């Protein structure tokens, strides 16, 4: 046994810090979220299936407003997400105060990356064991992932949680940079289906989007999501046959 | 400076003068006075120009933040009281503006009149605010019906600032009227209105 | 394990916070507390049982008035709970100070999650070893559970405490989404009769509630308690012969 | 800019003149300048709308707080003493104000006067306070009896300020009376009040 | 077991805390102090036993004064008590400042217990290891036991100290909620005599009591302990024969 | 002292007086009152010399810092907001300079005035600021077309300022013109500017 | 043993700081960066190859403009980069704020070292395990390496990161001080190519420079990059026939 | 008090008055008013003598720290700008002095004048803040040339403070002038200077 | 053996600080630096060779100007040296600021001893790893040594680092109280050649000096260095013959 994860302040001899590689594991145990980028906006798709029917069907939430034009999804503890999302919302809005311009997807991501990294260096506080997805259209549609390390990675399409490894391989084949808005939402609805190994019913997924033309965040109503979900079911069922 | 307010049953209409005069000195020419807090909510300020813009941007940002937190749009009351609280905190700075914060929320239509020492009060009648205010109140209360369009409402607010103007050298033109009709947030803007007051001449 | 459980800062190679699971077993040390949500109001039923008879049971209570239409219950340390809920009282009152408008049940839940999160994050301090059940009606009835770290799950039938597992099984079967406020009151006493493993006497239980129509807090006095308990006893005895 | 207050024998009756004006803007004339602290407590202010409503908000929030935390209805003196302590904290900017806090508690009925910089002192059944104070004493004390009910008390307060109104020049039209008889918390407002005073003045 | 008792910030895997359990053993180690509540007052008795005669015959102070109608008595760490009661005294004065009304025993107990809980939160600060039995009459008589854990419990009759357990079993049989003022103090003297297993003299007890009819704490001289002491001594003798 | 800003079809032009005189004090005739904030953004100061320069240095450091950090150019709106916040917060160290920040940015061309008391208002296409303002408005509007060229604009800017300096006995003989034609950022500077008004005999 | 290695304050019997030594190895784990100085300017070549085709090939950026005339590469964690560079950006401008003059290539690199030196002496924190290469021309061309330790070593061509070992051996024979700007650029991509031991493509690498006839950071587009990468690829081929 | 400064064809020469009063005593009898800041760097000051004395000690020390730290002598631009920050701080203390900081540096020869509220400003010609500045500007421009020698510079500088001597009450005969040519840091001091104002005669 | 290098708040049973003795063995893990005092000046030589030939001659380059008459060389961590050196430079100008008195060689060394002793005593930070030779002519020639902890000792010739022991032994034979500037400069070059077991070349050391007659720092120029290499090397060849 190690003690190279007694604190965040002890490197391993191999030159790595183990404790943020275990905060990375905190995200995986939580449920999946997929962010899917096309050339006509971005889509953001997230688990809401959670637990049995004791829990409310439309339980709040994985799909958070950051702005009325930048949205985020999480995976990991929804404690570390909840206060972090409080911190995110303030951060975008401070940008709006002092610039009277909306935060760009890249710039909000950079500030979350610094914030995370603050906790990472001191031994007196632990960093969040949470990862975040930041989706927008500033005026170029963009998708990022901000790590629990407070590292920044640009993505064409990305996933986190339980279904992370299935969605990756799946998009390795099918995804293109010229998918339509309609195709890219649907494509990731198959992938989301595969992530929980079940058909998608519209009451266990919350899906929001940022369109390029509007540049306004809008949330897909249960039954407006229903025909997109329905077309996904054909491919998800097909693929669960194998 | 003068700001007027009235409650119609089709909407909330408030008005400003954007070319404010010291007495013969001006440094405006399109100087802002009407702030869009939301599609249903407005902040109309009378006073200093500068203190109002600084205060307006604080408020705009928190109005959005609050929408996002409760997942439920702010009431008109909630934004009025937020400004009252900010005004007292920053009374250790020299920020002096008297405000009218009005709009539409699910409880109805309402206006809150705020002074820079605090306070927000419900008026569902006539309200006006500034030092063209006394002249303005005279026109407005008499010619108020609460059963009035948002079409016949703009003509009266116009009339009020206009009368103040011809007996003040502190209020000038720039007359803007905002209407919040419960479908859109329309600002008529100086250009058209200067021509409605052209026809209240000859 | 046996070292990565000796602080609130460490993660394990499974990426669990064991200090936070342990604060949660603290919840399970405390007596059962039960919430039901129905569409005509929300119900809070607290255990108010005394273990010796030289105890005075007016302060063995769970139910704390918070706002004039938000009540809440507690399970965990008694100590942790009073300081936490006093924070919540202030927070609900503060919200009225700067907005002139009672606090929403959700916002209060987000604020009190976030209070517990700084205490989970900072290594120099332990978390609050408590979960709340936050029950109110703001315009539309609400039931939340907060976890010891600050995680938020919206419910529709729930419990925390010793009897939790069994109350979870009970509402799997019995709780329906069409129960009237009256009907669901009895059903929630049948859920409390089950977990305590005998029939109930009104002196060992306390009921508080928020209905939608009245949009007030009341507290159920032992005179006004009885017709409900009498119905409840009949069925509590039947489930003790299964 | 004047207040009166009297214990009935079955409630607390207080009255407040509506009009506060600062410059050419009338802040209150049609709107609230009397505030609800609690259900069975009222507070009347003689002085500015901004300072009064912002401070009242505080007293109100610690009034609901006291009740919730300790599961017992507050005494009059508690709230009173608490407002005094607050006025010590902010004393660097205008907060000077003439307050009556009264209403009902377990030990009976009471009203307490808070001095403008702090302190709280008591009044057995008749207080005033305000700028019309001298004039109000003559009226309230004359028509007082030890058998004085709520009905003729709401009338009695109206007469005291409206007689004051003539010796003042600051004070203008409109008045709010509040009756806290224990079974109702009614804010009479100008319309009812003027019609009651249509016999006691004409 | 290990590593769950060497700090205050750690819980056990069962939701127990072995550090805080040991502070309860701290209460159990010291001398007995009994509080007995009645409908005419509340009687607070603490053992003024001295383990030598060199020790002053009125040892300062087994019964402290907090306010004019509020007293409390100690068992466990006597060091700590000096500090702890200074806080309690200032808290009752603080409420007379800010509301002009004395503090209710219930809310006082909450405040003192909160100060304790604050010293549980911090990792470098250990909690007070002392229990105080706060007694007073605010409208009706009230008796509370405040624990080292920060939790309050209200009673009808109570004990703390090394005699705690014996006097729960004793008053369980014997206590009734219909004792007179005289009958109450005498039954409490019997309880003290049982615990120490010798007869009483006015030199190994300190008694004060609180009257409803005076709304004030008064402190009982050795002369006027003599009638009560003689009457009580008979029952004690019969109990130490069986 | 005075400053002007006008928007062309292909540029923005603003102007300063580059010598500043107050009483009969000359502190240098080669002093700076023109700040290059970024590539095709400039800042033109009216008010006192020394507070313009001190405040100015900071806005430049911000301008780079925001560009680097975002990976993209600051707008006029980005820095206009930025200056106004900086002016409001520092009222422990206030600054008595009246800005006009303008230039070409991604949104297009626009010029905002920032008051010495803070707050950022936008002017549509004409703006004058300072003592010379009242007359200056009318000087610019005389030939004004928004399809005026950069060449006819630079010429036009010079007459507005040229009216202000000769009228006052405490204005300077120095003038600076700033041209921003997107394919240039030209600083005309006193020698070149003199010969433009050498036609006007003074 | 070995160490004495779980503190940052401890120097071990070697006289090294193990903590610090583990963090130079955390640089290596991060992706290679190649720095090269000539007499016509300074070229910095940086790896922007991360991920398969899950991630976008443009991933910020990784060659950050720090100042007007100074740019830097990073090797080590991207998370570590964000925070060291945030501070670095601010420092570059800070010199201009208080002097209104160029920051020195020597001086920037020292105060980038200083921030982490703070985090090396102090006990409450770790240094970031990141090594930036600091390349610019204030008035002569210079290349430095900043080290996670905080060491500042002027190089003339070098590598750090994964390719550290590889490129030193390469540059023993190839690196000369009479090289051309063009020759240096090409030689630096061969070095990188060797690091990855693969064929280059100009789309997943970014080359920027500070010339001495400019004194400004510039960056060489991917449309421009193609011929330099292509003459590189022949030389990678010669090497990978040995 | 007045300062002058001029940049030569191969160095820089700056000068100050001597024979001034502060309180009721003479404040210059062998006092310094030109301080050597760095090796080939100087400061001439017009204002409060002892604040200017104290500020020299600080700036002097920070110049050496730049040199010792970075192995590179300071530029004039560096130093002045750092003065500007300090003056900004020292508004809460007496610290009003009008500063010219000149010398030779890597960019060539230059002088930056630092305002009483702070603000560095480039001048590559002549500069004089002061009270005698306008008169000085008179005399200065008359024999200033960009091929003015370092010993044709000392004539000029003496001439101006002699015309200002009669216009101020702080200036006598025999004054400080300094030449900074990069191969000299030579300070003439009063004695020489009497002999240079005896070439005019008076 | 020990475990008292684990702290720096401790003493060991022999009353020693082993932490300080391994900060001593960080100095010995750095390249040597040598000082010579003669009675005509004082001359400080320090290694300027580091790494491979791919690092500038002018990579550290240790003998920093601190003041006009004080230079100070280093051995140990090149990271901690920098901060100390900067602190040494600031302390000397503070003395100038507050006195207008150029700081004594002795009093500068003293102020450094006290500065490093704050970092020895405090346990939230570590002691430096660096030894400096503080050297100059205040009004007579002086050479001191400030230690890792900050112990002040006066020397007439010393060395610090890996070369240390050999060069001590050498002086014990050769060094004479009758020594002159020319001889001294030669002497230290010989001494540096025993450390490195190999010849010297001109630019692979830097030498700073303070003369009595100038009483001002001048750096030895490479060209001025050249005749001293040639004469020193005479003795070097002889002493590296085995």
């Amino acid at each position: 046994q190690m003690g190279y994860d007694r604190a965040i302040t002890v490197f391993s001899p191999d030159g790595r810090l183990f404790q943020v590689e275990y905060a990375r594991e905190a995200v995986k145990r939580g449920a999946t979220a997929i962010g899917i980028k096309c050339k006509e906006g971005v889509i953001l798709i997230a688990d809401k299936r959670v637990g049995s029917k004791l829990l409310e069907a439309d339980t709040i939430e994985k799909i958070y407003k950051i702005d009325e034009h930048i949205c985020a999804a999480t995976s990991g503890l929804v404690a570390d997400a909840r206060v972090l999302i409080d911190r995110a919302r303030i951060e975008a809005q401070i940008n709006r105060l002092t610039y009277d311009e909306p935060i760009t997807v890249k710039e909000l991501a950079k500030k979350i990356c610094d914030f995370k990294q603050q906790y990472t260096q001191y031994g007196g506080v632990r960093p969040f064991g949470v990862s975040l997805l930041i989706a927008g259209v500033d005026e170029v549609p963009k998708l990022y992932e901000t790590d629990p390390s407070g590292a920044l990675l640009e993505y064409k399409a990305t996933a986190i949680g339980m279904g992370r490894n299935a969605v990756t391989e799946f998009f390795e084949k099918e995804y293109r940079d010229d998918l339509s808005f309609d195709d890219a939402m649907v494509l990731g609805l198959v992938a989301m289906g595969l992530s929980i190994e079940s058909e998608l019913v519209p009451e266990n997924i919350e899906v929001g989007y940022v369109k390029v033309d509007d540049r306004t965040f809008k949330e897909v109503s249960p039954e407006e999501l229903k025909p997109y979900v329905e077309r996904a079911n054909e491919r998800i069922r097909e693929l669960l046959k194998k | 400076t003068t700001t007027v307010g009235l409650v119609c049953k089709d909407g909330v209409v408030m008005a400003t003068e954007k070319r404010a005069t010291m007495g013969n000195f001006i440094a405006s020419k399109a100087a802002k006075k009407i702030y869009q807090i939301a599609d249903r909510m407005a902040m109309t300020t009378a006073g200093s120009v500068g203190d109002a813009q600084f205060l307006a941007r604080i408020i705009k940002i928190e109005a959005n933040l609050y929408e996002i937190r409760r997942e439920r749009k702010p009431t008109v009351r909630a934004i009025a009281t937020l400004t009252s609280n900010l005004l007292n905190s920053y009374r250790y700075f020299p920020y002096l503006v008297q405000l009218l914060i009005g709009g539409i929320d699910s409880e109805g239509k309402s206006i809150y009149s705020i002074d820079p020492i605090g306070g927000a009060i419900e008026e569902k009648d006539i309200v006006a605010t500034g030092s063209g205010s006394l002249t303005a109140y005279g026109v407005l209360e008499d010619r108020f019906t609460p059963e009035i369009g948002v079409d016949e409402a703009v003509e009266l607010a116009v009339r009020a600032i206009y009368s103040a103007m011809k007996r003040d050298s502190a209020s000038g033109d720039g007359i803007d009227v905002v209407k919040i009709t419960e479908d859109e947030f329309y600002q008529y803007s100086p250009e058209e209105v200067e021509q409605i007051l052209a026809k209240f001449r000859k």
